[PDB]
RNA sequence: GGCUAAUCCCCCAUGUGGACCCGCCCCUUGGGGUGUGUCCAAAGGGCUUUGCCCGCUUCCGGAUGGGCCCGCGUCCCAUCAGCUAGUUGGUGGGGUAAUGGCCCACCAAGGCGACGACGGGUAGCCGGUCUGAGAGGAUGGCCGGCCACAGGGGCACUGAGACACGGGCCCCACUCCUACGGGAGGCAGCAGUUAGGAAUCUUCCGCAAUGGGCGCAAGCCUGACGGAGCGACGCCGCUUGGAGGAAGAAGCCCUUCGGGGUGUAAACUCCUGAACCCGGGACGAAACCCCCGACGAGGGGACUGACGGUACCGGGGUAAUAGCGCCGGCCAACUCCGUGCCAGCAGCCGCGGUAAUACGGAGGGCGCGAGCGUUACCCGGAUUCACUGGGCGUAAAGGGCGUGUAGGCGGCCUGGGGCGUCCCAUGUGAAAGACCACGGCUCAACCGUGGGGGAGCGUGGGAUACGCUCAGGCUAGACG
RNA sequence: UUCAAA
């Protein structure tokens, strides 16, 4: 059962994550199926979210379940938005 | 060589033998004492060096060289051992670290006081 | 036998222009042909004939110096002050197109056997390719 | 802290008079200024030919009392310049240069360098705005070094502000005496330096 | 892509088997001068077919035994005995350099 | 101490029960059916094979043999049972026997 | 021994479909399809109640993960040269998800080795790390990927998965309860204890963040984790003041007793204010949930901070720790005294036997500075194992001399092949790292984002000079 | 005899 979450890639007060496709079963910060976005909890840039939108509409396409908080930062970009 | 040769018989590597095998290269090793005779030097100089057969932790019966110009060891003390060759005097080739166990530092050295392990006079 | 025939030419070279000699012949192989030919071209040898001694085909090779000199030793200058064999049997050197050595920041040769025929160093590495580095020269 | 002791002692060991005191140092009395021989009861014997390391050990130790830094923070700014592009040996200056306490001092808001740090380790400049106490803090091109609102009217910085007008500045500097603002236009190139060093000598000391 | 290799036949003393042994050139990695290494595989000859001295293409197979992990596929040339003496000589060889000596 | 991971040994020893149990019985007919195949009784022969096909089948429904394995125990049964009939048999049951 | 429920177990049925034997097609190792025969399904629970939700069953495919197999690469000893009966292969068979001597029965003589088998020794491998001009050498802690083990040695059970660290059984050692019949137990999980050692931490806070398990959800569990704590162990930033100030206090040292040093150093004048005090005080946290909409997109609102009253901001505000090494040459830095081959120094060459720039103290000087030294180990310098890049007449180094086995190496010319060699295209080279450029913490260290390369190997296509091989010819080598 | 010392 593959997930998108999020891998602390930040420091002692300066977390980074990096939305990721993988399965469940890995530890939060080892090898990953892909990487498809970054997110930054802290906006210390004007760009402090971006996320593939093309490969995650596809990942989900065949399970990549996404936590709760990355399915937020996923939603909050467009991911979903079926107009 | 020919390359041929090379190729069969191939370059010897050069393996480094340790000056102080008083094991584990561990930077030091302690030893409780046994004999602590002076001995004479080599030629051409003479004094009565202070040395000490000493009983290691890594099983060995090593001889130390006592540096500084007076100590308190006899029979049983404990101390701490560290190399260093005494280019005279053969045989030894490990110093005792002063200051540490049973082998107080030197007394009112005030220059490298940091060797022999004197504490820094308070200075009035 | 005759153990390695080009690193042999290139001695008898090395060896006739030492002494200084209008000339020096060898032993006619084509590979050696090809190898003179960019000798030729380039300024080390006024050229190559192809006469034929005892009745066996050789090459006499046409050597050129530079001119007399001042004080001591008046002995010309070599144009050839050096040819060194490289890919010799017995350790054979071969080198990609992006491995093929600047002689001598240029003022030399490299004279090279490719697919693309023996060309000098610039020669292939202008056609792009690479080969067993027959030798150098400068 | 950056040594931190006698100066006008230094200045006579490398024979060339290191204005690290600014005034006094600059008028009769450097101490270079009658007593040129070095310190210690032996400056005025006559001196032996110094070795090829003697010499790069002077000129480099010249080139870094100049700007009052430590070893470990003038090695690592000659590491960085040797791995920068370009030469070496100017890059190094030129960023010695950049170097905060150093632009102020070079900006005059101070008189020597000693001063100069103080000045900012204790708030009283801005980078573009926002404080700033780090001396070694790089200013990049464009950068303006203004002396904080909250001091621009203290007792030092007006008789050494006042002290400007008039007196130019580096061909990479510009003033504004004004407001006690300034602006790094440029990095000074191996030229529009006067340094009594030869740093083609400190780069053959770490070269070693 | 399965494996394939070219070699030869240097025992058919097995049943529905083959010993082949395949040779390959190549630069030293040190030393540059090219060097000859070979390996020898246990084919499957399932027909008893090929036969002592023949040149065949080995295939990389589904395995059939332990150490036996290849099918012969074709036969490209034929009988040269020749090779197979290259290697039952030097096999021969070891006949010596052992505790007292041997022959030439 | 105690980790309520015992009712997990609990159960096993439950469950290694029950399927020890299905294996023997489709092991017993299975030898029962090759008895009688082997001895050219073609009518029960069949019957008890087909009988064990099911067994076989059924202990994979759940978590007894599962896939393969049952498909092979039935290749196993189903031709020998075939191929021992060769001595005048001819699938008379038909049973699981395209005929 | 007795009673009992279910999404527990079982029988029958329906069967989209799937499983098996045989026959036949297509494919080509056991792939797919057919036609007879046979075989196999399933819980139910919740409700905002004939409608939805969480589940269940048989398939097919996807996605993720994993078995197995193969080419190539991966340490020392030849004072380890022979090794081998499940050994090598076969035919059936058992076992498994699956090939296989994986195990068994029977059969056959075979398999491995100087291209180093076998035996002995050492070792978890790798991305990378250190060093180096490179080639190369040395390493594999932390982080990431494989692997193996869970007191030692065997086993199988359950299960999609294990032969299970905190599951089971047995044997051995040990520890603890025992009524001496028997029992209980595995920190190489986080802390911590003790032992060994030159040496390596708090029996901490928290579930707020990210991640994992179960659950419709609320929520519960999480020593994974996020934070604190101790340690100059390492890297980076920072203070111990700044500007004045005597032809130059005193005290110290030196002195041809004129004078010279420490010294602009201090005293002292002014200046800014680490520390400390007052007040404010956060990012990291917006989802899950709830309502509107349709349990969807979309909108709305409520919870929630260990770190921490900390970082940071505003105001006030005292002048506010320096050491350690060294000074004969290499090697940056000298003199006085005390010692008298003594005491001692010493990385190498070397110092001390009555004037010591080398011992010990002092003044002075050099180096670096919250560090400075010593010891141990790795690379370098060391072209001092020389591939790049050495040598062997006399320095170490030509075998006493042949014959010839393996092997290495092969003259001139022409064709074919294309193994070596070369070229283009392409796949791969994970993330971290290194390099470049931007960007975030006031800099930096640290961190983020993007980018360019790269050896090696796979695949498709091409070249043929040189090497290789096949097939002819030659006479200059060799033999007659 | 020892160790120096030009
Ligand atoms: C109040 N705890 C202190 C901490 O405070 C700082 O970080 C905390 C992080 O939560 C903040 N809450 C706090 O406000 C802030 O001021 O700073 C560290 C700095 C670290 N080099 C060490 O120094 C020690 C040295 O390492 C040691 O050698 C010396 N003897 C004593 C020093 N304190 O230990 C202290 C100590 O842990
Ligand atoms: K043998
Ligand atoms: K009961
Ligand atoms: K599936
Ligand atoms: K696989
Ligand atoms: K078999
Ligand atoms: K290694
Ligand atoms: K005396
Ligand atoms: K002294
Ligand atoms: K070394
Ligand atoms: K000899
Ligand atoms: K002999
Ligand atoms: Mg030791
Ligand atoms: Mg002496
Ligand atoms: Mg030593
Ligand atoms: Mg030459
Ligand atoms: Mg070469
Ligand atoms: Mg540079
Ligand atoms: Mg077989
Ligand atoms: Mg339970
Ligand atoms: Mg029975
Ligand atoms: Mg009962
Ligand atoms: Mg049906
Ligand atoms: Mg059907
Ligand atoms: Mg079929
Ligand atoms: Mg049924
Ligand atoms: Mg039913
Ligand atoms: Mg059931
Ligand atoms: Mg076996
Ligand atoms: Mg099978
Ligand atoms: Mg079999
Ligand atoms: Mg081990
Ligand atoms: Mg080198
Ligand atoms: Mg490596
Ligand atoms: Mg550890
Ligand atoms: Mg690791
Ligand atoms: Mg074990
Ligand atoms: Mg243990
Ligand atoms: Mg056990
Ligand atoms: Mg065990
Ligand atoms: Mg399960
Ligand atoms: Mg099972
Ligand atoms: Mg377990
Ligand atoms: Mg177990
Ligand atoms: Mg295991
Ligand atoms: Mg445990
Ligand atoms: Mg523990
Ligand atoms: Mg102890
Ligand atoms: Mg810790
Ligand atoms: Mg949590
Ligand atoms: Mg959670
Ligand atoms: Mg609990
Ligand atoms: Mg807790
Ligand atoms: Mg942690
Ligand atoms: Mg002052
Ligand atoms: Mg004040
Ligand atoms: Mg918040
Ligand atoms: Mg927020
Ligand atoms: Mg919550
Ligand atoms: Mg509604
Ligand atoms: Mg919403
Ligand atoms: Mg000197
Ligand atoms: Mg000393
Ligand atoms: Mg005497
Ligand atoms: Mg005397
Ligand atoms: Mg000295
Ligand atoms: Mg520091
Ligand atoms: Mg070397
Ligand atoms: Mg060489
Ligand atoms: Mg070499
Ligand atoms: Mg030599
Ligand atoms: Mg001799
Ligand atoms: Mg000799
Ligand atoms: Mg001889
Ligand atoms: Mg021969
Ligand atoms: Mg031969
Ligand atoms: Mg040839
Ligand atoms: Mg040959
Ligand atoms: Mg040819
Ligand atoms: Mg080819
Ligand atoms: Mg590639
Ligand atoms: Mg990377
Ligand atoms: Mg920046
Ligand atoms: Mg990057
Ligand atoms: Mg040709
Ligand atoms: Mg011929
Ligand atoms: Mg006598
Ligand atoms: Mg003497
Ligand atoms: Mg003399
Ligand atoms: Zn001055």
């Amino acid at each position: 059962m593959v997930k998108i979450r999020l891998a602390r890639f930040g420091s002692k007060h300066n977390p980074h994550y990096r939305i990721v496709v993988t399965d469940a079963r890995r530890k939060r910060d080892g090898k990953y199926i892909e990487k498809i976005g970054y997110y930054d909890p802290r906006k210390t840039t004007p760009d402090w979210l971006k996320v593939d939108v093309e490969r995650a509409r596809y990942w989900l396409s065949v399970g990549a379940q996404p936590t709760d908080t990355a399915r937020r930062l996923l939603r909050q970009a467009g991911v979903f938005r079926q107009e | 060589p020919t390359i041929n040769q090379l190729v069969r018989k191939g370059r010897e590597k050069v393996r480094k033998k340790s000056k102080v095998p008083a094991l584990k290269g561990a930077p030091f090793r302690r030893g409780v004492c046994t004999v602590v005779r002076t001995v004479t030097p080599k030629k051409p100089n003479s004094a009565l060096r202070k040395v000490a057969k000493v009983r290691l932790t890594s099983g060995y019966e090593v001889t130390a060289y006592i540096p500084g110009e007076g100590h308190n060891l006899q029979e049983h003390s404990v101390v701490l051992i560290r190399g260093g060759r005494v280019k005279d005097l053969p045989g030894v080739r490990y110093h005792i670290v002063r200051g540490v166990y049973d082998a107080a530092g030197v007394k009112d050295r005030k220059k490298s006081r940091s060797k022999y392990g004197t504490k820094k006079p308070k200075e009035a | 036998m005759l153990t390695d025939p080009i690193a042999d030419m290139l001695t008898r070279i090395r060896n006739a222009t030492r002494v200084y000699k209008e000339s020096t012949d060898v032993p006619a192989s084509r590979f050696k042909e090809e190898i003179l030919r960019i000798l030729a071209r380039e300024g080390f040898i006024k050229g190559y004939e192809r006469v034929d001694v005892d009745g066996k085909p050789y090459l006499r090779v046409y050597l050129k110096y530079g001119p007399r000199r001042q004080g001591p030793d008046p002995r010309p200058e070599q144009v050839i002050h050096h040819i060194r064999r490289i890919s010799k049997p017995g350790r054979r050197v071969y080198v990609g197109v992006k491995e093929i050595p600047r002689v001598r920041r240029g003022l030399g040769i490299a004279i090279l056997s490719t697919s693309k025929g023996v060309l000098t160093d610039r020669e292939a590495r202008k056609l792009g390719v690479g080969g067993e580095l027959i030798c150098e020269v400068w | 802290g950056r040594y931190i002791g006698p100066v006008c002692r230094l200045c006579r060991r490398e024979g060339v008079k290191l204005y690290l005191k600014g005034e006094r140092c600059y008028s009769p009395k450097c101490a270079m200024e009658r007593r040129p021989y070095p310190p210690g009861q032996h400056g005025q014997k006559r001196a032996r030919r110094p070795s090829d390391y003697a010499v790069r050990l002077r000129e480099k130790q010249k080139l870094r009392r100049i700007y009052g830094i430590s070893e470990r923070q003038f090695r690592n700014l000659f590491e960085e310049a040797s791995k920068k592009k370009g030469v070496t040996g100017s890059v190094f200056l030129g960023l010695l240069e950049s170097r905060l306490d150093n632009v102020v001092y070079r900006l005059g808001f101070a008189v020597s360098r000693r001063q100069a740090r103080q000045l900012v380790r204790h708030g009283h400049i801005t980078v573009n705005g926002r404080r700033v106490d780090l001396p070694s803090y790089r200013v990049r091109p464009g950068d303006e070094i203004a002396v904080a609102e909250k001091s621009r009217n203290l007792e030092l910085i007006r008789q050494n502000l006042e002290a400007m007008k008039g007196r130019k500045v580096g061909p990479w500097l510009s003033l504004d005496v004004e407001g006690m603002k300034g602006k790094f236009l440029r990095l000074p190139d191996r030229e529009d330096l006067a340094l009594p060093v030869n740093e083609q000598l400190v780069i053959e000391f770490y070269s070693r | 892509p399965k494996k394939v290799l070219t070699g030869v036949v240097v025992s058919d003393k097995m049943q529905k088997t083959v010993t082949v042994l395949v040779e390959r050139q190549f630069p030293h990695p040190l030393y540059g001068k090219v060097i000859k290494r070979s390996k020898k595989y246990l084919a499957h000859d399932p027909e008893e077919k090929y036969k002592l001295g023949d040149v065949v293409e080995i295939i990389e197979s589904r395995p059939i035994s332990k150490r036996k992990r290849f099918r012969v596929l074709r036969l490209v040339e034929s009988g040269r005995m020749d090779l197979v003496e290259k290697y039952l000589i030097r096999r021969q060889n070891y006949q010596s350099l052992s505790k007292r000596g041997g022959k030439a | 101490r105690n980790l309520s991971a015992l009712k997990r040994h609990r159960q096993s020893l439950k469950r290694r029960l029950r399927n020890k149990a299905k294996k023997s019985a489709i092991k017993t007919l299975s030898k029962k059916a090759v008895q009688l195949a082997q001895e050219g009784k073609a009518e029960e022969a069949l019957k008890i094979m087909r009988k064990a096909e099911s067994l076989i089948d059924k202990a994979a429904k759940g978590s007894t043999l599962h896939k393969n394995a049952a498909a092979r125990r039935k290749s196993r049964l189903m031709r020998k049972v075939r191929q021992l009939l060769e001595a005048a048999g001819a699938p008379l049951i038909g049973g699981g026997l395209s005929a």
